[PDB]
RNA sequence: GCUUUUGGUCGGUGGAGUGAUUUGUUUGGUUGAUUCCGUCAACGGACGAGAUCCAAGCUGCCCAGUAGAAUUCAGAAUUGCCCAUAGGAUAGGCAUUCGUCGAAUUCUUCUCUGCGGGAUUCCUUGU
RNA sequence: AGUGAGAACAAGAAAAACGAGUCGAACCUACUUGAUCAAAAGAGUGGGGAAACCCCGGAAUCACAUAGACUCACUUGGGACCGAGGAUUGCAAUUAUUGGUCGCGCAACGAGGAAUGUCUCGUAGGCGCAGCUCAUCAAACUGUGCCGAUUACGUCCC
């Protein structure tokens, strides 16, 4: 086969569900003998700013995190066979990737 | 493990009322019945009116209790 | 014939210990390939000496204990070693051996130290703005 | 009747029990309880604790809600809150397969005469049915059950029992529902099924023992214990019902339709009984309590 | 063939009791193969009172900076602080040590209640106490001295188990009882 | 090569951000209301929501048609790929962001200060809101400042969950004699479907069901 | 030093919270003139009851409350 | 930022007073909490508190040639007679060890993680 | 001065530019080399868009029956001060940017007056490590792990 792995990654934890179970529903249709949607671990990004755009006050601080959700899916159709399983119009905000592995 | 929020307590004569019926002294089986009537998103104010509902049904094995509305 | 196996862990920290516990013609019980007299400090050979002292040496007999620990420092991994073992003990006893034979041996050890067979549930409190840990503030001076 | 032991291993609420159906079993009953574990006991032999524990068959993340025996073999299955289904060896004491396909509690199983097909009963309002081999074969539908789906029965056609407050009759092989039988008005606790395969107790809260028969759905004599009733089960020979309620345990006749028996412990503390088993011949009597240990009754 | 921990594998804790009547459930005797044991003895009010005494010497040795975190240190400068106890005394050290921790501290004191008025002392600090001002003073007396610290803490032990005046604590324990004897 | 998941999540969020800030400046009078932008091959979306669709379109969009291009040549888009439309708010009680801007210019063209902002709440209470809060401050009377609200219905303030439920937009106004702030807090009803308000009802009501 | 046993801890007294009010039973050898004797003190570090302590002049009481 | 790590503020309509203003919002127990129970010229509401949200601890399903594990054949290494210069304390059917950059063929125990279980003063016996 | 065992959070390269609409180089890094001879370097060669390479993340406290040196001294404690080579960052190092080498160490300092700050459990304290400022520079701050206690579980005295 040709092993093409898509990369599901997303911003929003319900919007990155809603495409990889969407995906993998549609790839069952076609009984493509896919290797199951891992999650990979969520990256959180922090910037730890001060809260005052003055300089006085007790030095207060806000921690703002940014946490990317990531999923793999590894599926063994052939190239225009995953296109069909891709085209689907996504929610906003979610980045699918193809790539053929070996 | 303190005092009860009156909307723990308004809520849970609420199912007294309307669940008398379904309900028992044992808190695990009342729990099951309130995740079933009781359309809220919490889990831990859930536990809370189940065990409020618990208390007031073993207030009803006794006597009457106020404001319960029994009918 | 056969293949006599199990596999345990145990965490105190950070350090995560998985014991595989499998039936030899040896005891040989070894903590990341060191054979447990080799373990080096004096005092932490002997924390992960009593998972198998107070149950007895007739329960390791013919046991072949290897214990794969990773994280969390020197004194940590022997809490995760010797809950490794002493779970992995019981856990050899809840299949191939009768309900009778364990539990007594599960009370020995829970008799002992609690955290022989549970967990420590204690974890590191994070570092919070304004303080140097997770409790000291920064000093306050007033002049 | 007679009172022996006390046999205390678990900690927490026996849910269920099950004596196995065969001869030199060697077993005396599969108690499952609270804790999240179930027990295969064995005679004691040195009793001065009427049994020692064989296998405790642990695997179970939540309450562990029912229990049941093979007939012609030695597996046992048990049915738990963390909507899984395990199935077990009481030779070995481990776990073959988890079945896992409800939402909810699963709150009965039985396991087929034929030997070879599971039936789930959850709160998630469906019975579904398995073989032995893990997967699933067909589930129960077309007018299926409102609420809760309590217990459930094979006659050796299985039966159900509910909190929509009926009782619904169905084959196995077709899943065709013969009946949607109704007497109660308040939700049913527990339906077990005569050694005939011709007639049904159920209980419930609404404290009656009401009966039935599946010949003709029918609904036969029915006594009241005042009090909502946990578990009832039959004797296999000599014709008696055991029924476990909140007021006490007691035994009652069909043709007498009174106390034959009214078991009582040591005097002081009740300890509520929530259910009860028969041996395979009807000697002896198994009851699980609440304030954790199991009294058992051998016959007077 | 659970083989009754020794400590060190050396010394037995099969004859241990208390001179002290008064001092008998907070000197736990218990058992243990080593000092170091990280267990939560600091939750409820009196369980620190369970915990060995033999371990409570080792927490008592983790002072000032320079000491803190450092069990591992406290139990091999122990194991070496108890076997010269048995060179000194020809006795089973951990004997020696419950005499000590049960001298260790003043039966009574005096602090302000309203004048300063005498007042009794709890079994709870006195072995608190004891133990408080053996470490202390053991301290003091290695600080710029040729002596190690399991000579100087093996000193402490055993002049405060024979009711010496030799003692830093029990010069200290004899002060604070007269004071307390003039301001009844 | 291409930049890391973490480095395009970052650019992701910094073009949300600049076209943000450009249609925010832009379409003030034409009640602007936010920006979805939906990426893919062969095109890039950009859903504008509004309240004047007569007016953030052109003549025969003309005015839509400048501001496509102005977001083609800033973010160095090719012809063909950047795509713009333009949705209008279906109930215009509901969004805090237009309230705020015509809040706005009843300032700016010289109407009472209190009577511009109850004309605000009587238009958003009467359009189905739960509740709503105006905050004026500057120099409302005189030479030194104030600050005045004015309230009606409900609002949630100190969960986290007034984020889901609150909907929130601060201008300014620049007077002849110096700046003043408003602010529009507008409490958001209902909605399940997610048209103007959330699914779930608030964290706190119970609301037991009926037996049958 | 008589041996004196805790058979009630009469609460916090002091200022500072630091001393303890209790009523301790003196537990003499059954035969003594003070035997069964019990005498209101005032103890200083934590003390529960059923806490044996010793005294040094039992002839004393403290003043209550 | 700070008044303020505090439990506090506001209407409506009724009562009271010429009035500013009161009452509700309380003397009693209770809680970290105007948190609750009871009383009550008040009755009905709104906010804050609690709830919601994140993180950590135990756990289910899903899961892995971006995480790991066992095995079975092959390949290699040690292999016993050995008691340190002065040499203590301490487990023991088939001995053991692994860039050996081996082949295979079965697995999820640990790992990752989207939603979900679990804790409620729940049970017990003095206040 | 040796030697052993052994963490978690994390970061990581580029433009409508200059080069070969696609690809390179800027960033972090292992590994070799330099090495018939000091560090610090300087070079090759791989890999990595970051659960995929760094990485079996070989942190430091600690540990050690290391049969190692010192032995109570302002001393092999302390390392302030400054002298002389040298090499990297930068367009530029003087009012030493920083590292490394050998000197200096005869600079106080032997546990600190009146006063004063923070803290109740994986906590205080100790220990390092990342990120952030950053071409070069952390005695900082934001995070993270490691070792791990004393005391109280009280009161209104201040
Ligand atoms: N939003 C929480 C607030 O807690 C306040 O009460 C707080 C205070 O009573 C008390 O806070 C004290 C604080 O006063 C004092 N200045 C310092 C002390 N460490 C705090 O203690 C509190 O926080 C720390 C957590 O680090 C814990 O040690 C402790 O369990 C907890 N009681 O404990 C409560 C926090 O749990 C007020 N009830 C109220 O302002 C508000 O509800
Ligand atoms: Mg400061
Ligand atoms: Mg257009
Ligand atoms: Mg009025
Ligand atoms: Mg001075």
């Amino acid at each position: 086969g040709q092993t093409v792995r898509l990369t599901i990654t997303s911003r929003n934890a319900k919007a990155v569900e809603s495409v990889t179970s969407q995906l993998l529903m549609r790839a069952r249709d076609e009984k493509v003998t896919i290797h199951g949607p891992v999650r990979l671990p969520t990256r959180t990004l922090k910037i730890t700013t001060r809260k005052t755009p003055c300089g006085n006050g007790t030095n207060t601080w806000d921690t703002f995190e940014l946490k990317i959700y990531k999923r793999i899916i590894d599926l063994h159709a052939p190239t225009e066979q995953v296109k069909k399983i891709t085209s689907f119009t996504m929610e906003s905000g979610v980045d699918v990737s193809i790539t053929i592995l070996d | 493990g303190k005092i009860r929020t009156k909307t723990v307590k308004r809520a849970s004569r609420q199912v007294v009322e309307k669940y008398y019926s379904k309900l028992n002294f044992d808190f695990y089986q009342n729990k099951r019945v309130i995740m079933d009537v009781t359309i809220a998103e919490s889990k831990k104010l859930k536990n809370k009116i189940a065990g409020y509902t618990t208390h007031i049904m073993k207030r009803l094995a006794r006597g009457p209790v106020r404001g319960i509305s029994l009918k | 014939y056969a293949l006599k196996q199990v596999q345990t862990f145990g965490k105190k920290k950070t350090a995560i210990a998985v014991a595989t516990v499998t039936k030899a013609a040896q005891c040989n019980i070894k903590v990341n390939g060191v054979p447990l007299q080799q373990i080096l400090p004096d005092t932490l050979r002997a924390k992960i000496m009593e998972a198998i002292t107070v149950v007895g040496s007739k329960y390791y007999s013919r046991l072949r204990i290897d214990v794969a620990v990773h994280g969390g420092g020197q004194v940590s991994q022997a809490y995760a070693a010797r809950q490794a073992i002493a779970k992995g003990l019981i856990a050899f006893f809840q299949k191939y051996h009768n309900e009778v034979e364990k539990a007594a041996l599960k009370d020995k050890f829970l008799a002992y130290d609690k955290f022989l067979l549970i967990a420590d549930p204690r974890r590191c409190e994070p570092k919070k703005w304004g303080r140097h840990s997770a409790r000291t503030r920064f000093t306050k001076s007033y002049r | 009747m007679n009172y022996e032991g006390h046999l205390r291993g678990h900690r927490g609420w026996v849910t269920s029990l099950a004596c196995p159906e065969q001869a030199e079993s060697y077993i005396k009953v599969v108690s499952t309880s609270r804790d999240g574990t179930a027990i295969a006991w064995k005679a004691n032999a040195d009793r001065h604790d009427y049994g020692l524990p064989s296998h405790r068959l642990e695997g179970h993340t939540g309450f562990v809600s029912c229990v049941s025996l093979a007939h012609a073999t030695d597996y046992a299955l048990t049915a738990s809150w963390d909507r899984s289904i395990r199935m077990w060896d009481l030779r070995n004491g481990q776990s073959q397969r988890k079945f896992l396909k409800h939402t909810k509690d699963v709150l009965a199983v039985a396991f087929s005469p034929d030997d070879r097909l599971i039936v789930s009963a959850g709160r998630d309002n469906v019975v579904r049915v398995w073989n032995v081999a893990g997967d699933c074969m067909h589930e129960f539908l077309r007018d299926g059950h409102k609420d809760w789906v309590s217990s459930i029965c094979f006659s050796p056609i299985v039966v159900s029992g509910s909190w929509d407050n009926t009782i619904k009759v169905w084959n196995v092989n077709g899943g065709k529902c013969e009946r949607t039988l109704k007497g109660h008005s308040n939700y049913v606790s527990t339906v077990t099924v005569s050694p005939d395969g011709s007639l049904c107790a159920s209980g419930g809260k609404d404290g009656v023992a009401l009966l039935w028969d599946l010949s003709t759905g029918e609904q036969l004599f029915k006594i009241n214990v005042e009090s909502p009733i946990n578990q009832i089960a039959f004797s296999p020979n000599r014709f008696w019902m055991c029924v476990a309620t909140e007021k006490s345990l007691s035994v009652y006749d069909l043709e007498s339709k009174t106390v034959i028996a009214e078991l009582t412990p040591d005097g002081a503390k009740p300890s509520e009984c929530i259910s009860i088993a028969w041996s395979a011949d009807g000697n002896t009597l198994y009851s699980g309590h609440k304030d954790n240990l199991i009294r058992v009754w051998s016959i007077s | 063939s659970s083989k009754t921990p020794k400590l060190f594998n050396k010394w037995s804790f099969e004859g241990l009791e208390t001179s002290e009547l008064a001092l008998r459930d907070h000197i736990s005797t218990t058992a243990a193969y080593v000092p170091h044991t990280s267990g939560r003895w600091q939750k409820r009010r009196f369980h620190k009172a369970r915990m060995p005494i033999v371990e409570r010497l080792a927490n008592g040795l983790m002072f000032k900076g320079r000491g803190n975190g450092r069990k591992l240190q406290a139990a091999r400068l122990l194991k070496h602080t108890l076997e010269i106890i048995h060179l000194l005394t020809d006795e089973n050290p951990l004997q020696v040590v419950v005499d000590a921790v049960s001298k260790g501290a003043p039966r009574e004191d005096s602090t302000r209640v309203g004048r300063r008025q005498a007042v009794d002392v709890s079994p709870m600090r006195r072995v608190n106490e004891a133990i408080y001002q053996m470490c202390k003073g053991a301290r003091e007396a290695a600080f710029r001295n040729l002596k190690s610290m399991p000579e100087c803490l093996a000193d402490e032990i055993v002049n405060a188990s024979k009711g010496s005046s030799n003692s830093y604590a029990i010069k200290k324990k004899d002060e604070v009882e007269r004071v307390a004897k003039a301001n009844r | 090569g291409p930049l890391s998941k973490k480095r395009m999540i970052i650019r992701d969020g910094v073009f949300y951000a600049e076209l943000f800030e450009f249609l925010k400046r832009e379409l003030a009078e034409e009640g602007f209301s936010g920006v979805s932008y939906h990426v893919t091959t062969l095109r890039t979306e950009i859903v504008i929501k509004a309240t004047k669709t007569r007016e953030v379109l052109g003549v025969n969009g003309r005015r839509i048609r400048e501001l496509t291009a102005c977001i083609q040549q800033r973010f160095n888009y090719k012809e063909g790929k950047l795509q713009l439309y333009v949705e209008r708010v279906e109930v215009r009680g509901l969004s805090a962001m237009a309230q705020v801007e015509s809040l706005r210019f009843k300032l700016l063209s010289n109407l009472q200060v209190r009577r511009a902002a109850m004309g605000i709440i009587r238009y958003v209470m009467e359009s189905g809101a739960k509740g709503c809060e105006v905050t004026v401050g500057g120099k409302i009377k005189g030479q030194r400042a104030k600050s005045m609200t004015f309230r009606d219905g409900y609002m949630i303030k100190s969960g986290t969950a007034h984020k889901s439920f609150v909907d929130s937009a601060c201008r300014h106004c620049y007077m002849r004699a110096g700046c003043i702030g408003v602010k529009v807090k507008i409490m958001l009803p209902g909605d399940s479907t997610g048209r103007n308000g959330p699914s779930e009802p608030l964290p706190d009501v119970i609301t037991v069901i009926e037996p049958k | 030093a008589q041996v004196g046993l805790i058979i009630k801890v009469l609460g916090r007294t002091g200022s500072r919270g630091n001393v303890t009010q209790v009523r301790v039973r003196l537990m003499a050898e059954a035969g003594s003139p003070d035997y069964n004797r019990t005498i209101v003190r005032n103890v200083k570090g934590p003390c529960k009851e059923n806490d044996m302590l010793s005294l040094m002049e039992t002839e004393r009481e403290a003043r209550r409350l």
